[PDB]
């Protein structure tokens, strides 16, 4: 299952 | 046995060529179970394991979403940090990532993971307390700083204990029959003349899995690192991997070399000689 | 920037035997960053339709792909791989040796 990435570096 | 649910991703920019294109692949130890490629022709392709394809089309349906919503994030990473190292819009720069968990028999939680690599340079990482980050240099402290003010590693804690160990547990299940299977190297030693004064002794591992393999030399029982050629662990396309070490040894000594080959899918360590 | 060059292996999935079907593999390894090209020849030429497995990389970031084609060897053929990356000035090739 993916993890969520939603903030920008 | 013990176990680990990895997903590595890959963000590459190719100015001139389009948008950066983003791939994520998932593995459950050694076998690739999904991957989402934002260059994928017909998403009726993308590859998937088959204990995958009993999820449904709910499971690929947000998981589809979630690749999606990633690809956008690490697009708009690869474009700051573009901006934090000073670089020209010319080159082509790759932003890497591996996230997961790893569990032992019991199912139980050992550690996450979650880290990132910048033109193949440690970036930013995760700790172990899965609270904190380690930023490699003042770029990634940018970084750091806007995933502390987002609280990020809640998130990311959250997903660490929470989901992925729930998913790996019940990959586990599915795929049972492949992923709980150990499958023990088939082995053996081979000669190989080099002149009239010394031949070299090759061990071979074949058909093993998973990968992790010991697999060495000694002469009178001592351990022979610097003298032993030992090959990467290679997969041999039927999901199984094979290795091999080898000695230069003077003509008539061959019975003095012993190799030694250790993995998870033996009941017992191997002991093996040149035969003749 | 640093650049790491490929490591390549050739190599059949199974042990060689004349006449006998199989798959020759080559496998590229240890490399960044992560374009690269890479060919079977059969005695010197393009095997058409080569087959590879999707973009991953070791936890060293290094990038690695296998390359492989089915194909029955036998005693007089010989078959290679050739592969070019941005680290090397011309192609490098590496034959396949049924011993390694």
């Amino acid at each position: 299952e993916l993890n969520r990435k939603m903030i920008y570096m | 046995g013990s176990h680990s649910m990895r997903y590595f991703d890959t963000a590459m920019s190719r100015p001139g060529r389009g948008e950066p294109r983003f791939i994520s692949v998932g593995y459950v130890d050694d076998t690739q179970f999904v991957r989402f490629d934002s260059d994928a022709a017909s998403p009726r392709e993308e590859p998937r394991a088959p204990w995958i394809e009993q999820e449904g089309p709910e499971y690929w349906d947000r998981n589809t979403q979630i690749f999606k919503t990633n690809t956008q994030t690490d697009r708009e990473s690869l474009r700051n940090l573009r901006g934090y190292y000073n670089q020209s819009e010319a080159g082509s720069h790759t932003l890497q990532s591996m996230y997961g968990c790893d569990v032992g028999p019991d199912g139980r939680l050992l550690r996450g993971h979650n880290q990132y690599a910048y033109d193949g340079k440690d970036y930013i990482a995760l700790n172990e307390d899965l609270r904190s980050w380690t930023a490699a240099d003042t770029a990634a402290q940018i970084t750091q700083r806007k995933w502390e003010a987002a609280r990020v590693a809640e998130q990311d804690r959250a997903y660490l204990e929470g989901t992925c160990v729930e998913w790996l547990r019940r990959y586990l299940e599915n795929g049972k029959d492949t992923l709980e299977r150990a499958d023990p190297p088939k082995t053996h030693v081979t000669h190989h003349p080099i002149s009239d004064h010394e031949a070299t002794l090759r061990c071979w591992a074949l058909g093993f899995y998973p990968a992790e393999i010991t697999l060495t030399w000694q002469r009178d029982g001592e351990d022979q690192t610097q003298d032993t050629e030992l090959v990467e662990t290679r997969p041999a396309g039927d999901r199984t991997f094979q290795k091999w070490a080898a000695v230069v040894v003077p003509s008539g000594e061959e019975q003095r070399y012993t190799c030694h080959v250790q993995h998870e899918g033996l009941p017992k360590p191997l002991t093996l000689r040149w035969e003749p | 920037m640093i650049q790491r060059t490929p490591k390549i292996q050739v190599y059949s999935r199974h042990p060689a035997e004349n006449g006998k079907s199989n798959f020759l593999n080559c496998y590229v390894s240890g490399f960044h960053p992560s374009d690269i090209e890479v060919d079977l020849l059969k005695n010197g030429e393009r095997i058409e339709k080569v087959e590879h497995s999707d973009l991953s990389f070791s936890k060293d970031w290094s990038f690695y792909l296998l390359y492989y084609t089915e194909f029955t060897p036998t005693e007089k053929d010989e078959y290679a791989c050739r592969v070019n990356h941005v680290t090397l000035s011309q192609p490098k090739i590496v034959k396949w040796d049924r011993d390694m």
